[PDB]
């Protein structure tokens, strides 16, 4: 209990999350009279408080977790005006470094401060991009234990740019005679096989991009290794509204003219079906003929000969061409590509094989027993879906080859002692429409933020035990009934494995058996209200809804064996067989195969120490280096910061090293009663200051305080220290009144 | 996971394999025979009973004995053999380890099931059981949930109306001809 008139308190307001608000009259133990802003009315009617607001002072610092009182409020406000004001945009939350889209370029990045930055400590200096890496070199030595960066956040947010610089800083302190010209230059590869225009944003990426940094015995970079994780493979052949699927086809289809590409026959980029569909060509103020140059240059700088190059472009226009192959029905169990077919034609002609074996594998299938064997005509919905299900394939595969030769040219010979990697992952995602690309990426958010909470809880257990305080005091949030929602048998990913295979399975017929199997038995899967082709997940974020038209169209994958082994015979060119050469793999569906890619993931990550970068994107609009409170507090919950934030308020938050505590409050503490340790000093003037302990603990190196007692310290010092100025003050204007007065007596 | 076993019992033909393979890895005549000639030579190896292709390979030494007629299980000793050698033999496979889908014909006795199930915990010692009409699972193979199905084996022969999924039991016709009274 604190409020009085001139205390100040938040409210809530539909522009602005928060309005700042003057207390008007004192609060007595039922409405609030309340001064603001452009004037003042209000009375604000309390339900059976409002937020209180931290000492100016306070406000501004370094770290989201020195504030005394500690919610949504205080870190928005915190953000806003180190932003804003100070155009500082990196900030600390308890481990997490967060940070702010400036969105124009700034001086900070300078090998000055790389050097400024090496050897310090991460409480040593404000918080920088380079001071998580440096962080994790310094871990990387004081234990043998690998590291990882993991920079996560929506699309825009910064994640390439942000690993751009962790990279910079290794390559600067460690590097030596190059990797960092040959890593930046795979971005621009990178980019165009994995980034797509989605609906918010052109320019997402659509996979998880996994550097290791080499470091040799001496811890000089040896070299780099780039893995690729969780790719978004139905893009390939579905697209939303206003969408593009991946740039690599379109700066294709905008070269189409050049004479090297007149043989691959390409057309406008709505020709094809594979681009037709999201009714979005082109991209405001991009040049796809020119992404095009930029890409292949970077494949020559990386060495991948034009031989090479000229392979990869004639296996997309293969999947394009492919794409527009329509089956003609013959009977409701039967159907047959029509005599002739061009695209047929043009797509045989493209891969070397022959018109009339991919006319016939295309409509129909092979079963063979042990000793006989047998050839099934199949419907048109299931040739439709077997050939979108081959060029998912092959994109795959192609996507997996490019990656490989980047390593190759990325791999250095000297035999790698530890690493460092860096992830740059897709954040959590909520779309006024979901679809299986969002239970995915939501999915996968899941798993990392267990990982994330996981670590926490850790560290702060272990650092209770540097200093003897119990841990029963500290719990932390458990998403792993969410995880089991989603991943256990008779979950939504495999009740929707099943109704892939059940016969005449359907979108409907999926979603009665979700609602069967949960509605009422799980808390964290609801129905909505007013629809039956739809469910609700309660994520960590926030509770989304997702539809259940078209996941089973996105679903499956089955690839027929007699397809590769027609593709395979390939002798046309020498990258296409090089592609399929090394089952139960081609029969999973591709929720299965994200499953399985995510357990790798996080095999690959629990082998290691985490630390964790967030990115947050000011403004919707591309304006620079302003900011809205509406978008950043959806960022701020989607990124996990204001559970972290609310969790450490509710124990400690407050970590003061007594002799900052003395530096702090000697004003409080008499000249009489400090003794010839500050430690015992202090130790006993907070006894003086608060009655009873339980506000605050007395560690080995720190005093413990929970939230808001830091604000009443300040708020008493400043009294006092006020009172002290009367007296000064009182005692010379008195003398200046004497000397007047007896100068009139004079 | 550990997969079931799926094992069809026909009159005529063993097939068995492992549950979500596309075709099944043993097929084999559930025949047993036994050797009905003086063995004169010393030292050759007698056998008390082939199964299967071994008895066929031989059966101009054997008589060849079908367990199963008209879907009926007519002795279990025989049976019994024959699914030793379907698991251990064909399969390779413990059957201590594998869930089995046994399978059906509709209407016959209910002795039948009822040993089918006693022999698979108390003699295989398999972890679960089910035993499944065989006329239903030609739906899930034609991916359907409406139809009449027309199944004729060697053993039996029987329609089984199906509309929406719900088997309509009243309209379930059986009729005994059937591949052996055609070669006969
Ligand atoms: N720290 C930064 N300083 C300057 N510009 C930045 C910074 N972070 C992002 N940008 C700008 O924002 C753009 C979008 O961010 P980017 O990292 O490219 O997308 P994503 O994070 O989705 O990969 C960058 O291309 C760059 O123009
Ligand atoms: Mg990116
Ligand atoms: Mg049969």
């Amino acid at each position: 209990e604190l409020y009085t008139k001139y205390a100040r308190v938040w409210i809530p307001d539909p522009e602005e999350v928060w309005k700042s608000a003057e207390l008007l009259k004192d609060y007595k133990p039922k409405v609030l009279q309340l001064r603001l802003e452009e004037g003042k009315d209000l009375e604000y009617c309390l339900d059976p408080l409002p937020p209180l607001r931290n000492p100016d002072i306070l406000v501004g610092e370094n770290d989201l977790t020195a504030l005394s009182y500690l919610h949504e409020p205080a870190v928005l406000h915190n953000l806003k005006v180190r932003f804003i004001d100070s155009k500082l945009i990196y900030t600390y939350c308890g481990i997490v470094l967060v940070a702010i889209n400036p969105y124009e370029q700034l001086p900070i990045y300078g090998e000055d401060i790389i050097n400024a930055y090496s050897g310090q400590n991460m409480g040593d200096m404000d918080p920088h991009i380079f001071a998580v890496a440096e962080e994790a070199y310094k871990q990387m030595a004081r234990d043998e234990r690998n590291q990882s960066i993991i920079v996560s956040g929506e699309s825009g947010a910064g994640k390439t740019v942000s690993a751009k610089y962790a990279m910079r800083y290794f390559a600067t302190v460690s590097g030596s005679a190059n990797v960092e010209e040959k890593v930046l230059a795979s971005n621009p590869i990178m980019e165009s096989i994995g980034n797509a225009k989605t609906t918010r944003n052109d320019n997402s990426s659509r996979f998880g991009k996994y550097i290791e940094i080499g470091f040799d015995k001496r811890y000089r970079i040896i070299g780099a290794n780039m893995r690729t994780y969780l790719l978004e493979k139905s893009r390939v052949v579905f697209q939303a509204e206003e969408e593009r699927n991946y740039h690599i086809f379109y700066q294709l289809c905008a070269s189409a003219a050049l004479p090297e590409f007149k043989t691959l026959r390409l057309g406008n980029a709505n020709y094809f079906h594979y681009t037709k569909q999201g009714g979005s060509p082109v991209i405001d103020g991009i040049d796809d003929a020119k992404e095009m140059v930029n890409t292949r240059q970077a494949c020559t700088l990386l060495g991948i000969s034009d031989s090479y190059q000229m392979g990869i472009f004639r296996i997309l226009a293969g999947i394009l061409h492919l794409g527009n192959v329509e089956f003609a029905s013959r009977d409701s169990d039967s159907c047959a590509i029509p005599p002739k077919h061009d695209p047929l034609t043009i797509f045989c002609d493209l891969m070397g094989v022959d018109y009339e074996e991919m006319a016939h594998w295309l409509c129909h299938r092979k079963l063979a027993t042990a000793t006989e064997t047998y050839i099934k005509p199949i419907s048109k919905l299931h040739a439709i879906n077997a050939r979108d299900a081959l060029a998912k394939h092959i994109y795959a595969n192609l996507f997996n080859w490019i990656v490989d030769h980047v390593n190759k040219a990325l791999h250095s010979t000297v035999k790698q002692h530890s690493f460092i990697g860096v992830l740059d992952i897709y954040g959590f995602e909520t779309f006024e429409i979901n679809s299986f690309e969002q239970f995915c990426i939501n999915y996968a958010n899941e798993k990392l933020q267990q990982q994330f909470n996981m670590h926490v809880f850790k560290l702060e257990q272990e650092e209770y035990m540097k200093e003897q305080i119990p841990w029963t005091l500290i719990d932390f949030y458990d998403n792993q009934p969410c995880i089991n929602l989603i991943e256990a048998k008779m979950g939504v990913l495999d009740l929707l494995d099943e109704e892939c295979k059940m016969p005449k399975g359907s979108d409907d017929t999926w979603a009665q058996k979700l609602y069967n199997t949960h509605l009422n038995k799980c808390a964290l899967f609801e129905k909505p209200r007013l629809s039956n082709k739809a469910f609700i997940i309660k994520h960590f974020a926030d509770k989304v809804e997702y539809q259940c038209e078209g996941f089973l169209e996105k679903n499956k994958d089955t690839v027929y064996e007699e397809q590769i082994k027609v593709l395979k015979s390939s002798k046309k060119f020498k990258l296409l067989p090089e592609l399929f050469q090394d089952s139960k793999e081609h029969k999973k569906t591709v929720g299965h195969q994200f499953r399985n890619s995510l357990h790798l993931l996080m095999e690959t990550l629990n082998a290691t120490t985490p630390h964790y970068v967030r990115c947050i994107k000011p403004n919707d609009f591309k304006f620079p280096f302003t900011f809205d409170e509406k978008r950043a507090v959806q960022q701020l919950r989607a990124c996990g910061v204001l559970e972290t934030i609310r969790i450490s308020a509710a124990g400690f938050p407050s970590r003061w090293t007594y002799q900052e505590f003395f530096s702090r409050y000697r004003v409080l503490m008499k000249q009489k009663d400090v003794l010839s340790d500050r430690k015992q000093t202090c130790k006993n003037v907070l006894e003086k200051l608060i009655l009873d302990k339980d506000k605050y603990q007395f560690g080995k190196t720190k005093i413990f305080f929970r939230a808001g007692q830091v604000a009443y310290l300040e708020k008493i010092r400043a009294d006092k220290l006020r009172a002290a100025c009367i007296r000064i003050q009182k005692t010379i204007r008195g003398w200046l009144m004497r000397k007047k007065y007896m100068r009139m007596r004079r | 996971e550990t997969t079931a076993l799926v094992c069809d019992n026909g009159s005529g033909l063993v097939k068995a394999g492992f549950a979500g393979d596309d075709a099944p890895r043993a097929v084999f005549p559930s025949i047993v025979g036994r050797p009905r000639h003086q063995g004169v030579m010393v030292g050759m190896g007698q056998k008390d009973s082939y199964v299967g292709d071994e008895a066929q390979s031989k059966r101009g030494i054997l008589t060849l004995k079908y367990p199963i007629e008209h879907g009926i299980i007519t002795n279990w000793d025989d049976m019994e053999k024959i699914w030793h050698h379907t698991f251990y033999n064909e399969l390779r496979v413990a059957p201590e380890e594998h869930p089995t889908l046994l399978t059906e014909a509709p209407l016959n006795p209910k002795a039948n099931r009822e040993k089918m199930t006693q022999i698979m915990f108390e003699t295989f010692n398999v972890p679960a059981m089910y035993v499944a009409i065989q006329a239903v699972l030609s739906l899930y193979a034609s991916g359907r949930t409406t139809g009449i199905v027309l199944d004729s084996g060697d053993g039996v022969t029987h329609n089984v109306p199906i509309y929406e999924g719900y088997a309509l039991p009243h309209a379930i016709m059986r009729l005994d001809l059937a591949g052996r009274d055609l070669t006969d």
